[PDB]
């Protein structure tokens, strides 16, 4: 269609799957609280000075969140945010905070159950934030301290019960700070990922989402490219809590738009094997082409799902090589063993049998790929089964040409790609640039 | 403290275009939830139609995926049911729901339009 | 579309009893809702998530269930409790019912 | 200042926060003993063949660290180190090599305490090294074993026991290897983080580093921008322990120098939107203008804080975009519908109001911005609340020129950064080249 | 020998190890069970509604692996495979299609002890697959219900029982889903790393590995080269265990071929310190100079162990530059105070000495570099004893020319590496040219 | 800073008695440290750690506190306790010292 | 095992430049630890003024920053303290101290230098 | 190479005792295999990875060990153990056998 | 279910090129498994010798690796021994032995060629 798929192919870029291109967007909110200190009382004669080191060493993490959260809420008021007082912000950071403004009209009703937080003893219980309305207290090692503290309080000496609790609370703080310490210079952000947030619960986000309720069929694909995410909205320092909106958004198909894949196989050229230099995932949108940075998304077998679009611009000669100007597509030259050297397409096989051996399983005779060609086609109409090494491949039918092995092409120039090379192409055509100026 | 009323014509005529209101009252319909449609059969079997979101994204039902648009207006805190063409099999009840986070479902529903085609 | 089932269409119980409702779908869901339908009035919420009672649900109602198989359980049956009660899952799209079962109450 | 805030802000180069530079430096040490194999003299009776198993694979891991070790230790004599027999080292393999001679100077100390260490039955303890110094001795699975296998010893059976110790110490050294492992070719290194070493003992650094007693106001800055590290100097294959010097430095504010950020907005030209592409975070010594790799740093509100120097070199053509030569700044095609479209700093909100809508919340008149500007200034000489999508502003006064928006600059070349485009650009530059020569 | 190793010392590129390669080969294969849910019989009373919300969500997580790999089985007959009906396959897919094909002849037979894989009771138990071959089950959470949910029945209540099982599962799946989750699109593949595998049984490689009876000389270095793979064979929904089969591969070294470390020594050029920018890792086979992509390759002191060959080409200039022509060798300007400023190589020093304090340690002289000198040299044929800062370094006598210090070179042009950099010098460059042509 | 106070500025003592001699800080701190100044002599440091001796300390000294409040406790107060007793932190710069307690020995 | 033995000018006026040198014996000034300096006023509060590290960084109290240096000599294995200027107010007892790792305290102190102004 | 050595090289036991063949490694290895050769056949495989019992290898044979000490036992040993058994490694390169011991059966 | 059976000359002269062959029957030699060969000397002595694996990679034993070659014949299912040249220590009874993944140890011996030089 839009892309040449028959001369791309004879580059060694095979057709490839054709995915469906999706975004999150329009997320429903529910807060959830994560108590980050564990209830003692029932191991409370052996806790010594653990919890109140604790509880120090918790506030100077915490501290610096409630910190920056508090400057949004000082400034937002009613929804006019102070942009005298804030100073410097991103409009991300706006968007954040005009979310956080919102979200403080429900934390404020879950306040009101600061002794109902203080008091809970499970790791996981219900609270009533009002008569419509739960609110689930997540406790951070709540499971630890019931089932292996608390039945061993006769069994173990006091002092062990003691050190047992510290290593626990340590541990707890020594994975917590990856997330929650100086790296979190922004908590004003509705973009960090649940899985980033259940660290406050031990990194157990199943827990976390299934208490919310939330269970759909795109629920894993929306958690794997991360989209489904988090702000910390409130933070309370004497009773060790913090509020956590979570988002949760749909997937929304984007129309007229798909990522088609390349499958890059090599082929000969001037008695050499290369490899082709273009994007193997590129972005169509209605008639446009574009790049896609898919290592931000989540690739699946139907669809690229992003947590946002992450198209990117093209040059004019990439675009000209994926609609036919072979002689606009880079090549690198292939000094490995261990290339593709052949992709299935459409039942069609494209291989370089130069590189490879290409029998005929029907006849027992060699497939045999002359010097002026870069691939070889094989499908039915030549060899209905065909053996490639060890592989034995049942063939289909090319729909494409059936002159496609008669048929030359002109080959674009070589490049390398390794970054050193690249700086010292750079500096070589400069000289050449300066002796023909 | 929603109050979803769904109006619009009582009968058209087959190959007519279908339009229902749904007002909604106690909560603006751009900020937050899903605004769903949903119509009972003759035969008390219900159908979810689709929804129009906060932002104004759409999700219908696959079955009627083609006939079928809603839509908002903001100024006047409506959504509104949009089929492009009906049939007689089209005749039922027609209730506007709001869809959000608190269930997970949808809650608060409207009386119910009757239309006959 | 997954496909909710909920047969019998017509379940019967006398003043006092308990009565299970139930329901069976065509692809595994995580969560089930069901929803009350009183003659002259819209359907209405009346458990949630499987196990939840809504807004202003009797403490007759329970349910439970994972899967494919559901139920909504009802205690101590009362007169309030003549309706249409619709098995509804949200999982996958489009968003679906059952056909609704009916409660009828045994009189002399 | 030094940068040309004014004409880079008309590029979408909105001056973001100013944050002081500082360097880790000047560390004292301390040598703490990990214990990399549990007492189970409590759990004797049902330990079967596992210690023995477990000591077989753990001397496999050690060794080679021993080996490297001992490789430096046979060679610096009293300080002077054995160039010939080193034969090759970088200058940081031979500093680390000096920093080991030195440790040895009490490693020999701690070693007195080999049959002490031996016997340790807690997960730490305190012994005395002198009589003025304590080591204490961190011991790997040890409070598993004392309180989830010694208080069941009567109630599982006792093959059960020998599978769940079994299995506590496979996964421990499956955790352990990661770091402990073949990657570790350099044990005789100083830069190896602490939260690296505390693999030893189960990843736990908190405990770690509380035992040692170090907290400081700068602390968990000091870890997460990595300047907390280690160094094993002694490894014993026969009691199976190390010894684990850990530096704790201070940070050194750099005197005249701050790291400079700067927050890209979009900006129309040619009826086209546009990104900048110039280096978001400058880092200024000085008078002199360079880049910062931030990528390695801890980057706080108020500070940029690197366990190392990470200035690098900038070219003339930069320099003179930051300076004011705005037809020096490269310039990228936006394609993608998330960008930033607008900024607010100093109160001031910079924006690009062709590809947002920006309304005046105080008449309801929109704000136009002609095909000819860049962005637009909004501050509140024009209109004192803004309205930016659901967003609204109270905006501030725009300290630099009030015809700002009233004149227009140069712009320079686009770019196309995909790694993709980067040769296609160079292959099709190296053409036209050979032509012109 | 290849590489000019005298003048490349000169430029700040000092010999530093060689190493030899080696690339995984020739695997065998053994097949283990992983059953993906534990057995809950002793604790049945108080599990509640958690196994079938467990298996639930687990059957939503392995269903799509099953799906995939049938795909593959069903489309492979007796082995020919039906390309038409795969449609879309690389080399990799298509050759990891035939190992699952055989690998289900094994498969097959472990089927057949279903429902003794059902009952197991225990983290690990020994079934036969046939008379002659075992079959190892490892359970998940397994050793967590017999050690710490079964012996406290009686101690906490029924309900604190069920919410520990909840919690043990969600955690077990939320670490579970990074690997098994969306992100796996093809199970149908043969190099997945056993260390992500192992994640189904808690992320305990060890204790897998070990079961399979496999322990060489050479294994840690497989392991941390990521060359033992596995792949998933069969998926059971019903019972929740799958099949894996592991692959373990020897390694093989690769004749005539080696890898050498340069040691990057900056240096003195026009009144400023250089950096050198080459490979610092040089793939030598034969005759042959190319790159190697060692970010992928685990390096020890002796060798560089890859799991494919990893050569890349390297451009005309780059290697003119290794072999001696270091006016083709590109340099970057040093502005940072962190750099190698020597190197020792030989037992002979490489040093700049007009960036760090040269001091013979033997004289109590100063060791002087001219302006028009890059390094100097010092060996033991000027002073025997070296003080480099405060360390002290007894040197060797150097093998190459007496007048190494006596002789100047040319020296390439100056180069910027920063991505910003890259894309500056592009678009300078090009407007150059348009001056020119 | 990081201001320490420790009231009362005079306590005392009876031989044989314990005596707990207390500081608060403005702002948390993770560890305190003591200091024993003796009358002609430079302050010698006493207690590290919060709860630790130093080189040459009896046993009779201990110590405890965590955030804002610690306390120096004397067990069996003799004749070489007359001293003016520093609370002192290093968690932030600049380093500081509270203004001291003096800790008089009742005599008849 | 260090003896550290400060000592300097008993009396200076107010506008002169006061030095006191600290001489250390027994470990060396550039090995390791810092090498601080503390005051005690004539009410017998102490206060912290600086130290000079074992590489010669500097950390000075905000409250006299800029009006104080401490430096090094390495052939004497002495450091000093430095104040640009003295005000009446400086009289104290001026102490070196060693801090270290081993307590993350000044354990040795000298005897102190008894300064008039 | 790793040299496996074991002594004594011959043993011998009377029929229905239990007797205890050992090996020792010059470096540690993980796993020990034993072989048994009989006059006129090939060495056989009787124990692989230190105490697996392979394909047709009787009850009475047993073993372990680990790093560099191994062991094979006979429990009940009769007629048809007269057999050199061999330790062989195959953890290093290259792969290495012991001498291997004879045992010899006590007779009347 | 695989019977490996070695043949080859019973007796060679010294500096003669000696070639054993090693027959499988029952399973391809291409397909699994590492291809063993192991030499038992006069004094019961057993030394491995090396390998070919399914790939045709080879792996030797140090002291004799100048003089051996292993080689396989797919054609024929057959893996052979090649010593370049040998001497009289080199007399053996010399067995093929499969090697595999089931126990990590080689299980399947064939009777062995008696070798006189
Ligand atoms: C070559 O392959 C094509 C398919 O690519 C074969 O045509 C198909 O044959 C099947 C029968 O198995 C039919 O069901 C399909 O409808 C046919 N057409 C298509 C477009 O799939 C063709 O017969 C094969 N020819 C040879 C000689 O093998
Ligand atoms: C426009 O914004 C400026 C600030 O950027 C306003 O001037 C400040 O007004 C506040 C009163 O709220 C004073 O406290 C400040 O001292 C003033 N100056 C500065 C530099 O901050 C100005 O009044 C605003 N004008 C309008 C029309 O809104």
């Amino acid at each position: 269609g839009i892309l040449h798929y028959e001369k791309l192919s004879k580059i060694g870029l095979v057709k490839g799957i054709t995915r469906k291109y999706k975004i999150k967007s329009n997320p429903l909110t529910k807060d959830i609280v994560i108590k980050m200190i564990p209830n003692v009382s029932n191991v409370s004669k052996c806790t010594g000075t653990v919890m109140e080191n604790y509880k120090s060493r918790l506030t100077g993490i915490l501290s610096p969140i409630k910190g920056a959260i508090e400057l949004y809420n000082n400034n937002t008021h009613d929804v006019v945010m102070a942009g005298i007082a804030i100073g410097i912000a991103t409009a991300a950071q706006i968007t954040a905070g005009v979310a956080l403004y919102e979200a403080m009209k429900n934390a404020d009703n879950i306040n009101k159950l600061k002794s109902s937080i203080e008091s809970t003893n499970e790791a996981v219980v219900k609270l009533q934030e009002t008569a419509e309305k739960t609110v689930y207290v997540l406790t951070a090692l709540q499971d630890y301290i019931n089932t292996n503290l608390v039945p061993t309080i006769d069994q173990i000496s006091c002092k062990q019960t003691e050190l047992a609790l510290d290593l626990a609370l340590s541990k707890y703080l020594s994975d917590l700070l990856f997330v929650f310490g100086p790296n979190l210079q922004d908590p004003v952000s509705n973009s960090m990922t649940i899985q980033a947030i259940s660290q406050a619960f031990g990194g157990n986000y199943e827990t976390l989402l299934r208490t919310l309720g939330y269970a759909t069929e795109d629920f894993d694909d929306l958690l794997e490219s991360d989209s489904i995410a988090g702000q910390i909205v409130y933070v309370d320092l004497s009773s060790y809590y913090i509020i956590v909106r979570v988002y949760f958004p749909i997937l929304t198909e984007i129309q007229q738009a798909y990522v088609q894949e390349l499958l890059p196989v090599s082929f000969n050229n001037d008695n050499s094997e290369w490899i082709s230099i273009v994007p193997n995932f590129v972005l169509i949108r209605n008639t446009l082409i574009s790049n896609i940075e898919v290592k931000y998304c989540l690739i699946t077998k139907k669809s690229v799902i992003c947590n946002q679009d992450y198209a990117t611009p093209m040059t004019a000669s990439v675009r000209e090589c994926l609609t036919g100007s072979t002689d606009k597509c880079p090549r690198e030259l292939v000094v490995s063993s261990h290339v593709p050297r052949f992709a299935l397409s459409g039942g069609v096989l494209f291989a370089n049998c130069i590189s490879v051996t290409c029998q005929c399983q029907t006849t027992g005779r060699a497939i045999s790929q002359s010097g002026e060609q870069t691939l070889l086609m094989i499908d039915n109409t030549t060899c209905t089964t065909v053996v490639l090494g060890n592989i034995i491949i049942s063939l289909g039918k090319y729909l494409g040409s059936i002159n496609y092995n008669s048929e030359s092409i002109a080959v674009g120039p070589p490049v390398y790609t390794d970054k050193v090379d690249i700086s010292s192409q750079i500096s070589s055509m400069n000289q050449s640039l300066q002796q023909s100026k | 403290d929603v109050q979803l009323q769904e109006s619009g014509p009582g009968l058209v005529k087959p190959s007519q275009s279908l339009s229902l209101t749904c007002s909604v009252t106690g909560y603006s319909i751009t900020s937050d939830y899903y605004w769903n449609w949903i119509r009972q059969f003759p035969g008390n079997k219900l159908e979810w139609m689709g929804y129009v979101t906060y932002d104004g994204s759409n999700n219908y039902n696959p079955s009627l995926k083609n006939r079928i648009s809603i839509t908002r207006d903001s100024s006047k805190n409506q959504f509104f049911l949009k089929l492009n063409s009906v049939i007689s099999e089209d005749t039922a009840t027609y209730y506007c729901a709001r869809f959000g986070s608190s269930y997970w479902a949808m809650d608060y529903w409207g009386q119910g339009t009757s239309l006959t085609v | 579309q997954i496909v909710l089932t909920q047969s019998p269409a017509i379940m019967s119980a006398s003043l006092g009893e308990a009565i299970t409702l139930t329901c069976s779908a065509s692809s595994s869901v995580s969560y089930m809702h069901w929803y009350q339908q009183k003659s002259g009035t819209s359907p209405k919420l009346l458990i949630y998530s499987t196990s939840n009672l809504a807004s202003g649900v009797p403490s007759r109602f329970s349910g439970s269930g994972s899967g494919t198989f559901y139920s909504l359980t009802i205690s101590s049956v009362e007169a309030e409790d003549a309706a249409d009660y619709y098995c509804h899952q949200w999982y996958s799209y489009p968003w679906t019912f059952g056909g609704g079962t009916k409660l009828e109450i045994k009189r002399a």
